[PDB]
């Protein structure tokens, strides 16, 4: 068989996002899954790079917020991809929570 | 043909991506900041440090 | 009297029909209207005015 | 009537070794993409007649 | 999770009552082609959500030719509805053509899965 | 270093990667526990295991 | 209508193949997408490795 | 071991054989089934059917005479076989019950004991042979909307529609002088064969068959029959290939020959030099495969047809055959052509070389009417021995990298991917 | 990973040899009963490794009789293992039951492998 049925790793990558059959017929609110899993993405490496700045003492935030914003190289986007993105994480998700209770995707079997 | 030549082969069609990745990163930056500058004519730094000629 | 798999559907059949053929069935039609008429079946008769005043080659539209 | 072989034969190589060198070339060319605005790699990467 | 020996007993009280049987039947007509299932090709019974196995039983006894025709109205819906358009004006499904077909298969399956726990539960009288 | 020699700029960011690698190792393991089940646990002997088999 | 007759397919098809023309076409819409998602990439993974580079502070008492 | 040709108004073909103790003499037409429209398609299988009717053959067969017919794509055919003694009792007996009188098989109780005799035919090839019936639909959707996508049987729904009307005006159409070739092959001289046609007359029409208005032009498509109550899975996957007289024709025979075929529960065709079994016999993926080349007059075809029981596995086998097609254009050894070199010689050495002379009457006039002239099979050994390995990647690169293809397929091919992975699978993304 | 072929031209060779054969066959034996696994009652043949496909064949190939032998010794060995003893002595492989039963098995599917990777690769002169 194919090497990306035949591996222990790569076929779960394989039964997951190359070979998943996905019913033809869904609209474009079913991508609100896969932003959510782009926008989890960009919290957490923007979160990694900003928080080598940040000290977290009660004198030292708010003085650490602003030492990224005017210190560091491309600082202003780290914090404001971040603190917007997280805005956006809630709204396509609760346009994610409301896919799913508008098409009956909560009904048994799910 | 064109096809025979540069979208035949994969290892010449991603050299063709990144060789014209590679120019139209340096000339896509030139042609922004050429033109942001010269939107705002009057108002950079250096149209004041010209202008502060005594 | 003509047979009905030669007159079926003679709207998108009458081009791309060979020529020699074409010429054919104008001169068994031309025959069957030397008949008193409604006796001529009705792909028989439907089809002997797509040739006449149909749409094809003269009464083609400027533009497709 | 022999070839050469380990699992990849030497006939079977050298159908691959301008299809190797032209992929050689096209990571190199990936990675004048990637590594510039590297300031110590624009010392051969401003050397270029323009730009 | 309707159970349709109680839709069909609150729905047979409406019918049989002839005040009534005047006054929301032609709201459920109205109701039906606003909702344009129709429009889509297909009848109420391909509509009902396959997943409980009282459903489940009933689309194994459905015979052959009825099963290979509920399975080409589904694939025209998926098919349609994948363009974003709908069906041409002859291909609608009509009034009569709408009828419940699959509705016997399920009240002879959920009555017998109603006497199965009817059954289970007996408590004899010594 | 983030700068000229260990520093502050170092301090701060071997803390958030200290802070990271652990869930990149306890993403590892199941990557590992995977690899092992499918052929399961060897055996000192170094013969095959599944004849006798316990839970 | 027997299972031999293909249906009409004329609105949407070309007009004319030439399948060395139409495939140098949909390679090179797909290739300007590869080619402005590396100038998009090298310019993400510019960001992040910059960042972590000396910041505006610590080059001044240099 | 010769062919030779003439000309008198109608060409006359003769590959005299002193070995063999039979003598088929036919005529052998320049129509097919590409030549006929989808309203009267199937009146090329009906003239065959009356030609070996039960009077027709009743009378044939008190001479001691055989009637064989062939309707293909291009050509059909109409062969009279009989002892060597007899080589003017089956031509007085062509002459008679096919060109000079029509009036006694297209009577009005042979045509209707007939017409009900095909549609049984038909009926019975519709549901019950599904290796055979995919071939038709690959046809009928790599030429979608053109001549060469029509079938050879005709459509059951087009073959009860035809009156004796239909059948004479496809005889006034197409069986002409210009279009014949009265074939004779066996133990015939040729001299014997053009004295017995001079010394009859044997006259058919006047001639101008009808051109075609639309060539044959592939277009990649598929088609899914598919039926779950059915034991198998069969596939039918090609590309467009090379027509007659084109000068990569036997590159393309060789392309195919690389490949083979194969049969899973033989113990002597699980053991071949194709690369492609070593992939195909880890877990069964097949039963049978079988790489063709077919060519007609205007176009061609190319691929490989299969059956399979294993319907989840489907998607590995097509891409696991897929991609060795992608090694013809790219690393194809030479000991993998100096293989299948040795394999055509035999392959079309047992087509042309057997022993029967009706199969060699079809094979005779189904080429002189398109080339003008049979190309022998000594000459022919001299263009597969002169094929070397660029010459099949010079035209693997051409034909199938990266080219569409056609696809049909019945049974449980619910296993079956869509277009554009199969579609993709032509190009291997490292090369 | 030696491939049986290899080991019995180097085998066969200190065999046939008169001086080898007196110097590194007394070797040979004492390194046998050093390593003790007779004393848990298994051949020697028990002990290749059965996880490549080349061992894999010879171990279909092998008899039914010796088949059961086999499948006994091993789970004789995981039992005498696990409690952490070993079998008594009336029990011990001998010197002459240790014997190279699964020897042919390997040495005839490992050079019918070898013949088919040497026929993979035949470059066939003009
Ligand atoms: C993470 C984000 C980083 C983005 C980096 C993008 C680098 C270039 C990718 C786009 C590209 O050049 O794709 C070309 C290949 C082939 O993609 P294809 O559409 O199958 O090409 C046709 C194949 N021929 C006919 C040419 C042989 O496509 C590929 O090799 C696919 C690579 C996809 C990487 C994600
Ligand atoms: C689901 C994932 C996450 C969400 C929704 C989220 C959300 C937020 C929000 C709302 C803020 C406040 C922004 C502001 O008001 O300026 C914030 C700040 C912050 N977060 Fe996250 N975060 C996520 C993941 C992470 C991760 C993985 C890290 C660290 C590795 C991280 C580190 C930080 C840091 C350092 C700040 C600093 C304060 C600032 O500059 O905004 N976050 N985050
Ligand atoms: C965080 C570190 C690790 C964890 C949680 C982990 C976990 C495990 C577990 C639970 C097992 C099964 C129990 C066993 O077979 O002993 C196992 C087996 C194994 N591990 Fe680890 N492991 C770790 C590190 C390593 C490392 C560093 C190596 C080698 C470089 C390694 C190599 C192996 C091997 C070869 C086995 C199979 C042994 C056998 O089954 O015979 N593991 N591991
Ligand atoms: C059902 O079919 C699917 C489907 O199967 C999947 C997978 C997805 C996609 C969804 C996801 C992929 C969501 C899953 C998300 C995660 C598992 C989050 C994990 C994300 C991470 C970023 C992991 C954390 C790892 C790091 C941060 C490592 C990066 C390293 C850093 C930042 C340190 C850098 C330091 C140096 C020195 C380089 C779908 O959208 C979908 O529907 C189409
Ligand atoms: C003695 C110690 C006691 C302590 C107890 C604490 C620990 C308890 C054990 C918890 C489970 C540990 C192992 C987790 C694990 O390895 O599973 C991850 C998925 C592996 O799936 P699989 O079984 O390999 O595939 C077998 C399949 O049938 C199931 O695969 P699927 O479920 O689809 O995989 C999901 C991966 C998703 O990945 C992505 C990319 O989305
Ligand atoms: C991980 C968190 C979720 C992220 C959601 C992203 C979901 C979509 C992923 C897109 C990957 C596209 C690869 C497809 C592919 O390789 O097909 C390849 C070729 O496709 C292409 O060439 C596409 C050009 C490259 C597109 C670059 C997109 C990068 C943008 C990244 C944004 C998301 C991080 C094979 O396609 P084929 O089988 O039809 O031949
Ligand atoms: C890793 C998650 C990143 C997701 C970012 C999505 C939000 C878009 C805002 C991007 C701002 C940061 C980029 C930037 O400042 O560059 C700016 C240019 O803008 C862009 O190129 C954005 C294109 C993004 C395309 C993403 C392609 C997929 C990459 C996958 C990761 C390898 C400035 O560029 P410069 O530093 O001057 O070279």
């Amino acid at each position: 068989m194919a090497f990306r049925k035949s591996n222990v790793y790569l076929s779960l990558v394989n039964s997951y996002i190359i070979d998943s059959p996905q019913p033809s017929s869904i609209n474009y609110w079913w991508n609100m899954g896969s932003l959510l899993g782009l926008c989890l993405v960009i919290q957490i490496v923007t979160g990694i790079f900003m928080a080598m700045h940040y000290s977290s003492n009660i004198e030292l935030a708010f003085s650490s917020v602003e030492h990224i914003m005017r210190d560091v190289h491309n600082g202003y986007i780290l914090r404001y991809l971040h603190a917007n993105g997280a805005s956006f994480f809630f709204m396509v998700m609760f346009m994610h929570m409301a896919k799913g209770l508008y098409y009956g995707s909560y009904r048994s079997p799910r | 043909s064109l096809y025979k030549t540069f979208f035949k082969r994969n290892a010449v069609f991603v050299g063709t991506i990144f060789a014209g990745a590679f120019v139209f990163q340096t000339v896509f930056d030139t042609a922004i900041t050429s033109w942001y500058e010269n939107h705002n004519k009057g108002k950079l730094w250096k149209d004041v440090k010209a202008r502060i000629a005594a | 009297a003509l047979s009905n798999a030669a007159v079926m559907d003679l709207q998108s059949r009458w081009e791309n029909m060979p020529s020699t053929e074409q010429q054919d069935i104008v001169s068994k039609l031309s025959e069957r209207q030397k008949l008193p008429w409604a006796q001529l079946t009705e792909p028989e008769k439907q089809a002997v005015w797509y040739i006449s005043y149909g749409e094809w080659g003269p009464r083609r539209p400027v533009l497709n | 009537t022999g070839l050469h072989f380990g699992r990849l034969s030497l006939r079977s190589l050298t159908a691959y070794a301008p299809n190797l060198m032209l992929w050689g070339g096209a990571s190199m060319l990936g990675l004048f993409v990637f590594t510039e605005g590297w300031p110590k790699f624009q010392d051969t990467l401003y050397k270029k007649i323009p730009l | 999770p309707q159970s349709f020996t109680s839709i069909a007993r609150i729905g047979d009280y409406i019918l049989k009552s002839p005040v009534l049987s005047k006054l929301c039947v032609p709201v459920a007509n109205q109701f039906i082609n606003l909702a344009g299932y129709k429009k889509l090709g297909l009848k109420f019974d391909d509509l009902i959500a396959e997943e409980n196995p009282i459903m489940q039983t009933a689309l194994r006894r459905l015979p052959e030719d009825e099963s290979y025709a509920r399975a080409y109205r589904i694939i025209r819906a998926h098919q349609t509805e994948l363009t974003h358009h709908l069906l041409p004006r002859n291909e609608w499904i009509k009034a009569q053509e709408d009828v419940p077909y699959l509705l016997p298969y399920i009240l002879e399956a959920e009555a017998a899965a109603k006497e199965k726990d009817e059954l289970d539960n007996i408590e004899v009288s010594k | 270093w983030g700068g000229f020699s260990v520093s502050n700029p170092t301090i701060q960011r071997f803390f958030a990667l200290h802070y990271l690698v652990p869930f990149i190792i306890a993403a590892m393991v199941i990557m590992h526990l995977m690899a092992l089940h499918i052929h399961g646990s060897s055996n000192p002997l170094g013969i095959t295991g599944n004849l006798d088999r316990i839970p | 209508k027997s299972t031999y007759r293909t249906p009409n397919f004329d609105d949407v098809l070309k007009e004319n193949n030439d399948a060395d023309k139409g495939r140098s076409y949909a390679y090179f819409m797909v290739g300007a997408m590869g080619l402005l998602s590396s100038a998009g990439a090298k310019s993400t993974v510019e960001t992040f490795i910059s960042s972590m580079t000396a910041t505006a502070d610590v080059l001044a008492m240099a | 071991a010769e062919v030779t040709q003439l000309s008198n108004g109608i060409v006359v073909a003769t590959e005299h054989n002193p070995s063999a103790h039979t003598a088929s003499v036919g005529v052998v037409f320049g129509s097919g089934a590409a030549n006929e429209n989808p309203y009267n398609n199937g009146v090329s299988n009906l003239w065959k059917n009356i030609f070996l009717s039960k009077e027709n053959s009743a009378v044939a067969a008190k001479e001691g005479l055989a009637l064989s017919s062939n309707i293909s794509r291009d050509f059909q055919s109409y062969i009279v076989s009989s002892l060597p003694g007899s080589t003017d009792k089956s031509l007085d007996f062509l002459n008679q019950s096919f060109i000079q009188q029509k009036a006694n098989l297209l009577s009005s109780s042979n045509f209707e004991a007939t017409k009900k005799s095909v549609l049984k035919q038909v009926q019975d090839f519709e549901e019950n042979d599904h290796p055979n019936r995919v071939l038709e639909h690959l046809h009928s959707t790599a030429f979608q909307n053109t001549p060469l996508s029509l079938p050879t049987r005709g459509t059951l729904e087009s073959l009860e529609n035809l009156v004796v009307a239909d059948l004479e005006s496809f005889a006034n159409n197409h069986f002409l002088n210009s279009n014949a070739v009265v074939v004779g092959t066996g133990n015939i001289k040729h001299e014997d064969l053009v004295n017995s046609i001079e010394s009859k007359n044997l006259s058919l029409q006047t001639g101008t068959k009808p051109v075609l208005k639309k060539k044959a032009a592939f277009l990649g498509s598929e088609v899914r029959l598919r039926d779950d109550t059915l034991p198998k899975a069969w596939i039918s996957l090609a590309v467009e290939g090379e027509p007659v007289n084109s000068p990569n024709y036997f590159v393309a025979k060789l392309a195919a020959q690389i490949f083979g075929s194969y049969n899973a529960f033989e113990p002597a065709s699980r053991l071949q030099g194709i690369k492609l079994l070593d992939n195909i016999q880890e877990y069964q993926l097949c039963d049978n495969f079988n790489h063709f080349s077919l060519s007609y007059k205007d176009s061609g075809l190319w691929g490989f047809s299969t059956a399979t029981r294993n319907v989840t596995m489907i998607d590995d086998l097509i891409h696991f055959t897929l991609k060795q097609w992608n090694r013809l254009t790219i690393s194809v050894t030479d000991t993998e052509v100096e293989r299948a070199k040795s394999l055509l010689k035999l392959q079309l050495g047992q087509l042309y070389e057997s022993g029967n002379p009706v199969n060699d009457a079809n094979l005779l006039g189904a080429e002189v009417l398109i080339k003008g002239s049979k190309l022998s099979l000594g000459e022919a050994f001299k263009k597969i021995d002169a094929i070397t390995v660029k010459d099949v990647k010079a035209w693997a690169g051409k034909r199938l990298w990266d080219q569409d293809i056609a696809i049909a397929g019945t049974g449980q091919i619910e296993g079956l991917l869509d277009y554009m992975r199969i579609r993709s699978d032509m190009s291997m993304m490292r090369w």
